[PDB]
C-alpha cells in the first residue's frame, strides 16, 4: 500500500533509484542476486508415481486392500495347521489385487489422456521488456527486471513488472484477469484511492498496455506480485473430498459393518457346533472377505468412465473421473461473470435514436433479435459512425465470423467497425472511398473526433462533417437534430428528453457515445480548397446531432438460458465479481440470476423516496454486495444474509473475498460449484467441490484449479453437466444394486457346507467367474438407463438425507433377492444331487466322508460306492448347476433393476440395447464355459443337462413378479408404509 | 434407534412373512423331487460310467496306499490280520442266511420282485469259497510266511453289466519293475480270480438289501525282502475301463508293498 501512495521524492531515498538517471548497474546486479529473478516460481513437486499410488488408493480400494490382507493371514493360518486346498485364498488376493490395480491403471490414463488434452493450450513467450540503465535505453527478459529499475510501457506489452507509473500520457490497461473490470482502465501518475488495485497510478503484472505510452518504477517482482500472492493463496487452498467418495466410504462402512456382524455371529455358531479355535477364525475371515465385492469397483470406473466420453463429447473435460457427478449434487453455483457470463470484448448494446432506444444484436453468432433498420435516420447515423471510426481489420480474414474478426485500435473503435461490418457489408471499403481531406482525432482539449469527407456521387460534392465524442460536450455543440428522417431544431423538450436517455444508458453501465453531422455546401468551401485543422475555419458548432450509440460488455449467447435451466433446477446462482456494481447488476439482470420484478434495497428506496433506515429489507428480493461492505461484515451476518436474499450479486470481490464466500457457502452444508476464466477465480476454483474453467478464455491458474474444462467456452455445457451427475448419480445406485444382491447367493453355500457339513456347493473358482467375468457387462449397461422421470424439474439432493447406497437398497438386494436366488440354487443342487443318487437327507453331514481320500467306496442312497474322484465330478457338477442358478436369476435381476418406480412394462425390455447384448453375453458365456471340452479339468465346471437350467427359471420369474408388484404397490401409495419402507 | 418400536416390529414381521412364504416354497420343490424320482434305479448314472477298485486290507500311508511290515515281529502285521478278519466278518454264513445259493453261471436278472418283503434275490458270497485266504487255517493270512493275501472288491452300480464273454477277471503285477526280476507269481482264490457273473447285475440297497459284493484274494508268492515294490492289480473285463489318470481307483488299485526282513 506504501508503494503507490509515496511520491517521487520519498521513493527516490526508499529505493536507491534516480527518477530519471534510473537504478546503478552494479547496484540492480547484487539485488538481483539478492531478490532473484522476477518470474513467479512454479510448483513442480507431482511425481508420477505420487499420482498412481494415489489412483491406487481410496475407499474400494482399501477395502480390497484389506481383503486381500486377510485372505493372507488366513493362508498364514491355515498353512499352520498343515491344511489342504488353500489355493483359493491365493486365488481371491490375486484377483482383488489385479482389479485394483487394473482399475488405477484406467483411472490414471483417463487423468494424463485429460491433462494432455488441456495442455495443448499452454503457449510460453520470452516476454521481452524495454528498461533504462546507464542512460541508454535497450531490452532484457522478463525475470531480468529488478526492484526500482526504470521501464518504459507501449501499446501491446505485457507489463512484465508490477510498476508505479510516473509518466503517462493515455495509457489504457486491461485487468480483467487480475480483476474482473471488462472495460480498460486508464493508468495516471494522478493517484486518490486506497486500495492498489484500484489505484490508477500502478499497473500489474499479468496486465497489457492496450494503447498509450508511459514509464515508471517497479515496486513488486516474482512472488511478491499480485498474481504471485493470488497463486500463493491458491496454493494455501486445500482440497477436499468429492461427494461421490463420501458416497463410496458410507457404503464401505456399511459394508463392513455387515461383515463384521455375520462374521461375529456366525464365529459364535461355530463355537457353540464345536470347531476348532482357530478353524472358527478362519471362517470369520472368510466371511467377512465374502462379504468384499471386486467386481464392483470395476463397474464403478467403467460407468465414470462412460459418463466422461459422453461429456467428452460436448468438449466439456474432467479431468477426474469421480468430478462428473459433483455438478449433480451441486447446490450452489458461483459464477464469475467478466468473461464467464460474458464475452470479455466491448460492443455495440444499444442506439438511442428517433426519441427511441433500439437494441442490438450481441451474440457472437449473431442468432439474436434485430432492430429496425429501414429508416433514413438509422442510414444517416450509420454513415456517421461509419465514417468517423478509424479501426481497421488485420488482413487474411474473410471466412473468419466478423466478432471474433481481429481488430486493430481501440476497444470502442473495434466495436464501432464491428457493429458497421455487421450492420453493413463491407464497410472496410466503404471507409476507403471516401477521402479524409480534414481528420482531427481524440484531443485533450477537443474530446472528440472530427472528420471531413467528400461524397461518392459525382453530381453532389458537398462536404460532409461527422463529429463523435463524449455527450456532455457533443451535445452543446448541436443546434438541429436528425428526427424521423428531418433537420429538426432543439428546444427544451430535446434536451430533457436527451439528457433521460443519456442517464438511463449510462444506468446500465454501458458508455454512451454521442454522434452528429453538418454538411458544407460548396458556396461556403470550393471543393478544390483543401481543410486546414489548426485553421479552425469550420463552423465547430450549429451541428446536427443523429444519435446515441452505447457499449457494453455483452452476456454469451446461450447464458441466459443455461442460467433459468439452473435456477428450474433447484440451484441458486450466485454472482461474484470485481467490476463495478451498476455493470455487475446490469449483467445479472440480463443474464436472469436478478430475476424481473425483484428490485433491491435502492430500487425500493428510488421508488418509494424514502431513506434506506426506514425502507423495508425483507421487501427487496435481490441484494448487491460491495466488497467494502463484505469487510464489514462478519461470518454471522454473512450467513444471515446468505440465508435472508434468494438472489445475490457480489460485486467488487478481490480473490480472497470470493474464496471466503465459496468457504461460507460450503460451511452451511451445501455443495458448491465455481465457475471462472481469471487467476482472480484460482484460489475459489481451487476451493470448490467442483471448479468449471472456461477453456478459450480461461488463463493457466484457472485451468489448473479447476476440476472441468469447457473447451468451446459453452456456459450451457453446465447443463447437461448437472443433468449426467443426476443420472449417473441414479444409475450407479441401480448398479450398485445389481452388483450386490448376488453377494448373499455366494456365501450362504459356505454357510450351509460349514453348519450342516453337506458337500461343497460352490467352489471359488466358480465364485471369481461370476463376480469377474459374467456380471461386469449387464451391470455396467445398466449405466444406459434413461431417466425415469424429468430430471430438471427436481431439487439438488440432501447430502445428509439423501446417500447412494442406504439400509433400504442394501437390505432389499441382500435379503430379499438374494434369499430367493439362494434358494433357488439349493433347489437345483438337490435336484441334481438327488437324480444322480444323493438323496437329501444323506447329504446331511455327508462333508467328513465325501471329503476323505481314503474312502474310495462311499455308499450313495442306492446302495452304489463312489471313488473319491467321481465323487469330485459331482462335485464339480454341483459347482457348475448352482452357477447357473445364480446366473438365470442373474438375468431377471437385472431387469428388475432396470427402474426404481416405473413398471418394466412401462419403460422398454429393448430400449436398452446394450443390457439386451449384456444378457445375450451372459447366456453365450455361461454356456461356453459349460459344454467346452477339457472344462472340467481347469475350471470346475462340468457340461449339465439341460432339466437343470429350468430349475432356476421360476425362481427368475419369482423376483420379476415380485420386484414388479412392489413397484406398483409403491406407485400406488406415494406416501403409505409400503412406500416409506419398501422403496429404494 | 433409527426406527420407533412400531415400525421396527411391522418390518420384523414382514420379513419372517417372506422368509417363511420362501421356505415353503423351497420346501414344496423339494417335496416334488422326492416325489419324482425313482426309489429302486439311479435316474442319471453320470460319474458311474466305470466301477472303482478297492484293496483289503487298506493301510493309506502318506497319499496312497502303502503296506509294510516286519517278518520277524508279528505285531506288525497284527493290526492288518485283525483288519482283515473284521472285513471276512461280514461275509460268514451267519450274515450270509438272507441270501441264497447262486449256480447260474449267466448274469441272475430279475423282472420281478419275488423274494421276503418284496425284494430281489441276491446270490450269496461266503469267505470259505477264497479257501486259503479266508482265515483257515491259517489265522495270519499268509503274512507269517511273508505271503500276504489281498482282497480286491470291485463297487457295485445299479444295473451295471460288465460283460457276457467272460466272467470279469483280476490280473496283479508289477508296475515300477516288471521286466526287471522274476515276474509277480500270484495265486487267485476262487480259480482264475473271476467274479462269477450270476452276482451281476446290482438292483439296489431296496431291491436287494442283502446283496454281497463278490471277492477276489490274491496271494502273492515272489515278493523280494526287504525291497519296496509297487503292484497294480486291474480288472480284465469288456466294459471296465481303467485308462482315467484323474481316478487311479478306477478299474484298478495300486499300491506300495514293502516287506522287511
Ligand atoms: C434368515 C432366515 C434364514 C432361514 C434359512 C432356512 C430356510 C428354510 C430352510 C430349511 C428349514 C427347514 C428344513 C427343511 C427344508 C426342506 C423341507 C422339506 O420338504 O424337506 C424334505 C426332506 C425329507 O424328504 P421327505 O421326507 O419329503 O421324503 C419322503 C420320501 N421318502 C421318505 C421315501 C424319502 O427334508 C430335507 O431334505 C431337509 C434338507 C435340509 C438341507 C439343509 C438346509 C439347506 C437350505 C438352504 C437354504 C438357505 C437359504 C438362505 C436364505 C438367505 C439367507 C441370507
Ligand atoms: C471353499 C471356500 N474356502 C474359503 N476359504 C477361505 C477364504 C478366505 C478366508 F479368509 C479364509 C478361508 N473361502 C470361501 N469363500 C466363502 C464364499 C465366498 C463368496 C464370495 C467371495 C469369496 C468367498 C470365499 C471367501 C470358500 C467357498
Ligand atoms: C523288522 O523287525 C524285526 C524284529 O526284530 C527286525 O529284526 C528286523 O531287522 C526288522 N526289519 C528291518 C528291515 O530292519
Ligand atoms: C447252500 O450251499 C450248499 C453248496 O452249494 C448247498 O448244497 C446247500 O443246499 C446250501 N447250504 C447251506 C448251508 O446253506
Ligand atoms: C491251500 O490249502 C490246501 C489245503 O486245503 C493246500 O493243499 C494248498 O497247498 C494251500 N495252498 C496255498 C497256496 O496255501
Ligand atoms: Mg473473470
Ligand atoms: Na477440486
Amino acid at each position: 500500500i506504501n508503494d503507490h501512495q509515496l511520491s517521487v521524492a520519498e521513493l527516490e531515498q526508499k529505493y536507491q533509484t534516480s527518477a530519471t538517471k534510473g537504478l546503478s548497474a552494479s547496484l540492480a546486479a547484487e539485488l538481483l542476486l539478492r531478490d532473484g529473478p522476477n518470474a513467479l516460481r512454479p510448483p513442480r513437486g507431482t511425481p508420477e508415481y505420487v499420482k498412481f499410488a494415489r489412483q491406487l488408493a481410496g475407499g474400494l480400494q482399501c477395502l480390497m486392500w484389506v481383503a486381500a490382507a486377510i485372505c493372507l493371514i488366513a493362508f498364514a493360518i491355515q498353512a499352520s495347521e498343515g491344511d489342504l486346498t488353500t489355493d483359493d485364498n491365493l486365488y481371491l488376493a490375486l484377483a482383488l489385487i489385479a482389479v485394483v490395480v487394473v482399475t488405477g491403471c484406467f483411472g490414471y490414463y483417463q487423468e494424463f489422456k485429460s491433462t494432455n488434452i488441456i495442455a495443448s493450450f499452454k503457449n510460453l513467450v520470452p516476454q521481452q521488456a524495454t528498461v533504462i540503465r546507464d542512460g541508454d535505453k535497450f531490452q532484457i527478459n522478463a525475470d531480468q527486471l529488478v526492484v526500482g529499475d526504470l521501464v518504459e510501457m507501449k501499446g501491446g506489452d505485457r507489463v512484465p513488472a508490477d510498476i508505479r507509473i510516473l509518466q503517462a500520457q493515455g495509457c489504457k490497461v486491461d485487468n480483467s484477469s487480475l480483476t474482473g473490470e471488462s472495460e480498460p482502465q486508464t493508468r495516471s501518475p494522478e493517484c486518490t484511492h486506497e486500495s492498489p488495485l484500484e489505484t490508477r497510478n500502478i499497473a500489474f503484472f499479468s496486465t497489457m498496455c492496450l494503447e498509450g505510452t508511459a514509464q515508471g518504477l517497479v515496486v513488486n517482482t516474482g512472488d511478491r506480485t499480485i498474481i504471485g500472492r493470488i497463486a500463493s493463496l491458491a496454493s494455501g487452498v486445500e482440497n477436499e473430498k468429492t461427494p461421490i467418495a463420501i458416497e463410496i466410504e458410507h457404503f464401505v462402512d456399511i459394508i463392513a459393518g455387515l461383515a463384521i456382524l455375520f462374521g461375529a455371529t456366525f464365529f459364535i455358531v461355530a463355537m457353540c457346533i464345536g470347531y476348532t479355535f482357530l478353524r472358527a477364525m478362519v471362517f470369520f475371515m472368510a466371511i467377512v472377505v465374502a462379504y468384499v465385492p471386486e467386481g464392483l469397483l470395476a463397474t464403478v470406473t467403467v460407468c465414470l468412465s462412460l459418463t466422461a466420453k459422453r461429456l467428452a463429447s460436448k468438449n466439456c473435460v474432467v479431468k477426474n473421473l469421480e468430478a462428473v457427478e459433483t455438478l449433480g449434487s451441486t447446490s450452489v453455483i458461483c459464477s464469475d461473470k467478466t468473461g464467464t457470463l460474458t464475452q470479455n470484448r466491448m460492443t455495440v448494446s444499444h442506439l438511442w435514436f428517433d426519441n427511441h432506444i433500439h437494441s442490438a444484436d450481441t451474440t457472437e453468432d449473431q442468432s439474436g433479435q434485430t432492430f429496425d433498420q429501414s429508416s433514413e435516420t438509422w442510414r444517416a447515423l450509420c454513415r456517421v459512425l461509419t465514417l468517423c471510426n478509424r479501426a481497421a481489420f488485420k488482413s487474411g480474414q474473410d471466412a473468419v465470423p466478423v466478432p471474433k474478426r481481429i481488430v486493430i485500435g481501440d476497444a470502442s473503435e473495434t466495436a464501432l467497425l464491428k457493429f458497421s461490418e455487421l450492420t453493413l457489408g463491407n464497410a472496410m471499403g466503404y471507409r476507403e472511398r471516401f477521402p479524409k481531406v480534414c481528420e482531427i482525432p481524440f484531443n485533450s482539449t477537443n474530446k472528440f473526433q472530427l472528420s471531413i469527407h467528400t461524397l461518392e456521387d459525382p453530381r453532389d460534392p458537398r462536404h460532409v462533417l461527422v463529429m463523435k465524442g463524449a455527450p456532455e460536450r457533443v451535445l452543446e455543440r448541436c443546434s438541429s437534430i436528425l428526427i424521423k428522417g428531418q433537420e429538426l431544431p432543439l428546444d427544451e423538450q430535446w434536451r430533457e428528453a436527451f439528457q433521460t436517455a443519456y442517464l438511463s444508458l449510462g444506468g446500465l453501465g454501458e458508455r454512451v457515445l454521442g454522434f452528429c453531422q453538418l454538411y458544407l455546401s460548396e458556396k461556403d468551401y470550393p471543393p478544390g480548397y483543401a481543410f486546414d485543422v489548426e485553421a479552425m475555419n469550420f463552423p465547430t458548432s450549429g451541428l446536427c446531432f443523429a444519435g446515441l450509440v452505447s457499449m457494453i460488455d455483452p452476456p454469451r449467447a446461450t447464458v441466459p438460458d443455461a442460467v433459468l435451466k439452473c435456477r428450474t433446477a433447484g440451484i441458486r446462482v450466485i454472482m461474484v465479481t470485481g467490476d463495478h456494481p451498476i455493470t455487475a447488476k446490469a449483467i445479472a439482470a440480463s443474464v436472469g440470476i436478478i430475476s424481473e420484478g425483484s428490485e433491491t434495497v435502492e430500487d425500493i428506496a428510488a421508488r418509494l423516496r424514502v431513506p434506506v433506515d426506514q425502507v423495508n429489507r425483507k421487501d427487496a428480493r435481490a441484494c448487491v454486495i460491495n466488497g467494502m461492505q463484505l469487510k464489514d461484515m462478519d461470518p454471522s451476518e454473512l450467513v444471515e444474509a446468505l440465508r435472508t436474499h434468494p438472489e445475490m450479486v457480489f460485486a467488487r470481490t478481490s480473490p480472497q473475498q470470493k474464496l471466503v464466500i465459496v468457504e461460507s457457502c460450503q460451511r452451511l452444508g451445501a455443495i458448491v460449484a465455481v465457475t471462472g476464466d481469471g487467476v482472480n477465480d484460482s484460489p475459489a476454483l481451487k476451493k470448490a467441490d467442483i471448479g468449471v474453467a472456461m477453456g478459450i478464455a480461461g488463463s493457466d491458474a484457472a485451468k489448473n484449479a479447476a476440476d472441468m474444462i469447457l473447451l468451446d467456452d459453452n456456459f450451457a455445457s453446465i447443463v447437461t453437466g448437472v443433468e449426467q451427475g443426476r443420472l449417473i448419480f441414479d444409475n450407479l445406485k441401480k448398479s450398485i444394486a445389481y452388483t450386490l444382491t448376488k453377494n448373499i447367493p455366494e456365501l450362504t453355500p459356505y454357510l450351509i457346507y460349514i453348519t450342516v457339513s453337506v458337500p461343497l456347493p460352490l467352489g471359488c473358482i466358480t465364485i471369481l467367474f461370476i463376480e469377474l467375468c459374467t456380471d461386469i457387462f449387464p451391470s455396467v449397461s445398466l449405466a444406459y438407463e434413461k431417466a425415469e422421470s424429468d430430471i430438471m424439474h427436481l431439487r439438488p439432493r440432501n447430502p445428509k438425507r439423501d446417500r447412494l447406497v442406504n439400509e433400504p437398497l442394501a437390505a432389499y438386494s441382500y435379503f430379499q433377492i438374494g434369499a430367493i436366488q439362494s434358494f433357488a440354487g439349493f433347489t437345483d443342487y438337490f435336484t441334481a444331487m438327488a437324480q444322480e443318487g444323493w438323496f437329501p437327507l444323506l447329504c446331511v453331514g455327508l462333508r467328513p466322508q465325501w471329503e476323505n481320500h481314503h474312502l474310495q467306496d462311499l455308499q450313495d442312497s442306492y446302495g452304489q460306492e463312489w471313488t473319491f474322484g467321481q465323487r469330485l465330478y459331482q462335485q464339480y457338477t454341483c459347482y457348475t448347476v448352482f452357477f447357473i442358478s445364480i446366473e438365470m436369476c442373474q438375468i431377471a435381476d437385472v431387469l428388475i433393476r432396470k427402474t426404481r418406480r416405473l413398471s418394466a412394462f412401462q419403460q422398454g425390455f429393448f430400449r436398452n440395447r446394450i443390457l439386451v447384448i449384456a444378457i445375450v453375453f451372459q447366456v453365450c458365456i455361461g454356456c461356453f464355459l459349460c459344454y467346452c471340452p477339457g472344462m472340467p479339468n481347469i475350471f470346475n465346471f462340468m457340461p449339465i443337462r439341460f432339466q437343470w437350467w429350468l430349475v432356476p427359471m421360476p425362481f427368475s420369474l419369482l423376483i420379476f413378479v415380485y420386484d414388479e408388484i412392489r413397484k406398483l404397490g409403491v406407485r400406488c401409495c406415494p406416501g403409505s408404509w409400503w412406500d416409506q419402507e419398501l422403496y429404494y | 434407534l433409527g426406527r420407533t418400536l412400531s415400525r421396527w416390529v411391522w418390518i420384523s414381521l414382514y420379513y419372517v412373512a417372506f422368509y417363511v412364504v420362501m421356505s415353503g416354497i423351497f420346501a414344496l420343490c423339494i417335496y416334488v423331487l422326492m416325489r419324482t424320482i425313482d426309489p429302486y434305479t439311479p435316474d442319471y448314472q453320470d460319474q458311474l460310467k466305470s466301477p472303482g477298485v478297492t484293496l483289503r486290507p487298506d493301510v493309506y500311508g502318506e497319499k496312497g496306499l502303502d503296506i509294510s511290515y516286519n517278518v520277524s515281529d508279528s505285531t506288525t502285521w497284527a493290526g492288518l490280520a485283525h483288519t482283515l478278519h473284521r472285513f471276512l466278518a461280514g461275509y460268514s454264513p451267519a450274515a450270509q442266511e438272507g441270501s441264497i445259493n447262486c449256480t447260474s453261471e449267466k448274469y441272475f436278472f430279475q423282472e420281478s420282485f419275488l423274494a421276503p418283503n418284496h425284494t430281489k434275490f441276491s446270490c450269496k458270497f461266503t469267505a470259505d469259497m477264497l479257501q486259503n485266504c479266508s482265515g483257515r487255517p491259517d489265522p495270519t493270512f499268509g503274512f507269517a510266511e511273508g505271503k500276504p493275501c489281498f482282497i480286491i472288491k470291485m463297487n457295485r452300480i445299479v444295473k451295471f453289466l460288465p460283460g457276457n464273454s467272460t466272467a470279469p477277471r483280476v490280473d496283479c503285477a508289477f508296475l515300477d519293475q516288471p521286466r526287471d526280476g522274476p515276474p509277480l507269481q500270484v495265486e487267485y482264490f476262487p480259480a482264475n480270480g473271476t467274479y462269477s457273473l450270476h452276482y451281476f447285475p446290482y438292483y439296489g440297497k431296496k431291491a436287494q438289501p442283502h446283496y454281497s459284493n463278490p471277492l477276489v484274494a490274491a496271494k502273492l508268492l515272489n515278493v523280494p525282502r526287504n525291497r519296496d515294490v509297487v503292484i497294480v492289480c486291474k480288472i480284465l473285463a469288456e466294459h471296465v475301463s481303467f485308462d482315467n489318470p484323474h481316478d487311479p481307483y478306477e478299474g484298478k488299485v495300486e499300491f506300495k508293498l514293502k516287506i522287511q526282513k
